[PDB]
C-alpha cells in the first residue's frame, strides 16, 4: 500500500481559560508547550465516546486514523501524527496563550477523506469540551483559531515544487470541509 | 555527488558523538518503502546498497564542518577537545596553505570555536558577524551552537535510561553528502523523493524539518571531490560517514576508531541471548588507496563517502 501523499493541517491553538504546568507542560529547555499525544489522546477520547484503553483492532473509524493499541493489529498503517504544539511568543499559563500547532495527515486510499473530516470533526468536539481532565470534570476550555491547510502530494517529494499548494487562512473548522474540498491531488 | 541540506524547524528538538550514516540509510529506505512499496525495494535493493553516504554533520550559513582526520599528526593537551574542521580549513590542511605544526597557537588562538571546530581565516569576520562577537579572539567566546540535555526515561518498571536532546542554534543547520553512484533518472528521482520525504518525516527516535532541499557540492567540496583534479591522485583517504570492511580493505586501514553498531533490546527475554554487533570505522578515519564498505543485514549501510586526504 504506497504512499498517495501528506495533509498538513498548521493553526493556532488559543486558551480561553488559564492552564496550570498532563495538558501543559515545560519543556526540558525550558519551552512552554502542549504535548502532541495529550492533545491527540482528548481527541482520540472524545471521537470514540461519540460512537459508543483504547480502541484496538484493524478495520475502524478510529483505529485507522490514531493507529490501534497494539502494534499486532495493524492493517492499515497510521494516517495521523499530531506534533507538539509550542507556545508563541507574543505555576499557571495565562489565558489568550496561544500555541502554534501542527497535525499531518498521511494519505493512502482516496477514501482517507472521510478519516481527515472525522478527525477536525473530533477537534470540534474539543473546541467545546475541556483540552485538560477527562470525562466528567475536565478543565481549561480551548479554541482553534487561524487553520491552513497544506497538501503535499506525492509528487512534491519526486522533485515537483509547485504541485504543493496551500490553502488560505480560514478563522474555525467549520470552514475547513470546504477548504478540504478545494484540494484533492494524487 | 549531491549534497542533502536540511533546516530544522524552530522549536524542533532532536534524538540521537554524531547522527551516523547508517541511521540515514535506513531512513532513506523506509523512505522509499513508505512511498514505493516494500516490494519495489528489493528489486532495487543492490542499487540501494550501493550508494556512498556521509554522516549528519552541521553547517553553519556557508561554512561546513567536517570530522577532524585520526591522524596522530594532531596530538597544551587541549587538542584532544577539537573534533571539527570547516571544509575551507580542510582544503587548507591539502595546499598547505595553514600549518599545522608550527602554527598550532595561532589556530587555537584565533581560529577556534568552542575549543572544539578549527575553521579558516576567511570565516572568522563573518562568525564573528552572525554571533555577534566582539572579541579580538575567539577563544575568548563561547558560542551557543547546540543545546543538550539528558533526560531519565524508563522503557512503569523496566530498564532506567537516559537519553540526550539536541537543540541547533538558528544559524546551524544539517547536512550530509549522498552519493548515488548511478544515473536511472527513474531511480534517482525516487532516492531524491525518499530523501525529501524527511521534510516531513523526521530524524531521530521525532525531530522534523521546515525545508530538506538536495542541491549541488559547493565549491570547496566539489573542487576536492572532483576526480579530474590533484586531490584525486593523493594518497589517503578520510571516511565522512561510518565503515564497515569487507575482507579486502582490511589491508587499507591505517589511523582509525571503532564504533559499534548494532539494535534494539526488544525485550528483557533476551538478556539470556548474546547480543551481535557490527563493529565499524568512526568518521574521520584514515585508509589508504580506497576504502569499498558493506551493507550487512534491517540493513545496516557501512560505504562512506570518502575525502582525499593528506598527511
Ligand atoms: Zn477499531
Amino acid at each position: 500500500l504506497t504512499l498517495k501523499g501528506k495533509v498538513i493541517l498548521e493553526g493556532i491553538i488559543e486558551l480561553e481559560t488559564g492552564m496550570h504546568i498532563n495538558p501543559v507542560i515545560r519543556d526540558a529547555f525550558g519551552r512552554i508547550l502542549i504535548p502532541g499525544s495529550s492533545l491527540k489522546g482528548k481527541i482520540r477520547a472524545l471521537l470514540e465516546r461519540k460512537d459508543g484503553l483504547p480502541h484496538d483492532c484493524g478495520e475502524c473509524e478510529i483505529c485507522k486514523i490514531f493507529g490501534p493499541h497494539d502494534s499486532k493489529n495493524i492493517k492499515e498503517p497510521v494516517r495521523v501524527i499530531v506534533r507538539d504544539a509550542y507556545l508563541q511568543p507574543e505555576e499557571r499559563v495565562v489565558a489568550g496563550s496561544k500555541f502554534k500547532f501542527e497535525v499531518v495527515f498521511n494519505i493512502y486510499k482516496e477514501s482517507d477523506k472521510e478519516l481527515i473530516k472525522k478527525f477536525i470533526e473530533g477537534m470540534k468536539l474539543l473546541e467545546d469540551d475541556y483540552l485538560g481532565g477527562s470525562g466528567s470534570r475536565g478543565y481549561g476550555k480551548i479554541k482553534f483559531r487561524d487553520i491552513k491547510l497544506i497538501c503535499k502530494p506525492k509528487e512534491y517529494y519526486e522533485g515537483n515544487e509547485n504541485s504543493k499548494k496551500e490553502s488560505d487562512e480560514v478563522e474555525s473548522l467549520n470552514e475547513l470541509e470546504s477548504e478540504l474540498d478545494k484540494i484533492w491531488g494524487g | 555527488m549531491k549534497m542533502v541540506v536540511l533546516k530544522p524547524k524552530i522549536n524542533s528538538k532532536f534524538h540521537f558523538k554524531i547522527f551516523h550514516s547508517n541511521s540515514l540509510f535506513s531512513a532513506i529506505v523506509n523512505n522509499y518503502i513508505k512511498l514505493y512499496g516494500r516490494e519495489d525495494l528489493e528489486k532495487n535493493i543492490e542499487k540501494i546498497k550501493n550508494i556512498r553516504l556521509s554522516s549528519l554533520l552541521y553547517k553553519i550559513k556557508n561554512i561546513y564542518l567536517i570530522p577532524k582526520p585520526e591522524h596522530p599528526e594532531f596530538y597544551p593537551k587541549d587538542i584532544k577537545k577539537i573534533q571539527f574542521f570547516s571544509i575551507k580549513a580542510y582544503k587548507e590542511l591539502l595546499d598547505n596553505e595553514l600549518d599545522w605544526k608550527n602554527k598550532i597557537k595561532h589556530i587555537v588562538d584565533y581560529q577556534t570555536i568552542n575549543k572544539s571546530i578549527v575553521i579558516s581565516e576567511k570565516e572568522i569576520e563573518e562568525i564573528k558577524r552572525i554571533f555577534g562577537i566582539k572579541a579580538e579572539k575567539l577563544k575568548h567566546a563561547k558560542i551557543s551552537l547546540i543545546s543538550k540535555h539528558l533526560e531519565q526515561k524508563v522503557a512503569d518498571k523496566g530498564q532506567l535510561y537516559n537519553i540526550e536532546f539536541i537543540k541547533l542554534n538558528e544559524n546551524v543547520e544539517f547536512y550530509f553528502l549522498i552519493d548515488y553512484n548511478n544515473e536511472d533518472k527513474e531511480f534517482i528521482k525516487k532516492l531524491e523523493a525518499s530523501i525529501k520525504l524527511i521534510e516531513d518525516e523526521g530524524l531521530g527516535g521525532a525531530g522534523f524539518f521546515e525545508k530538506v532541499e538536495i542541491v549541488d557540492l559547493p565549491e570547496d567540496f566539489n573542487e576536492i571531490l572532483d576526480e579530474n583534479s590533484k586531490y584525486n591522485n593523493l594518497e589517503y583517504k578520510m571516511l565522512l560517514g561510518v565503515g564497515i570492511p569487507n575482507k579486502d580493505d582490511i589491508k587499507n586501514i591505517e589511523y582509525y576508531k571503532l564504533i559499534e553498531i548494532g539494535g534494539y533490546i526488544y525485550s528483557l527475554e533476551c538478556l539470556t541471548k548474546p547480543k551481535r554487533n557490527i563493529l565499524a570505522l568512526t568518521e574521520g578515519s584514515i585508509v589508504k588507496n580506497d576504502f569499498i564498505g558493506d551493507v550487512k543485514d534491517v540493513y545496516t549501510h557501512g560505504k562512506p563517502i570518502l575525502l582525499p586526504f593528506n598527511p
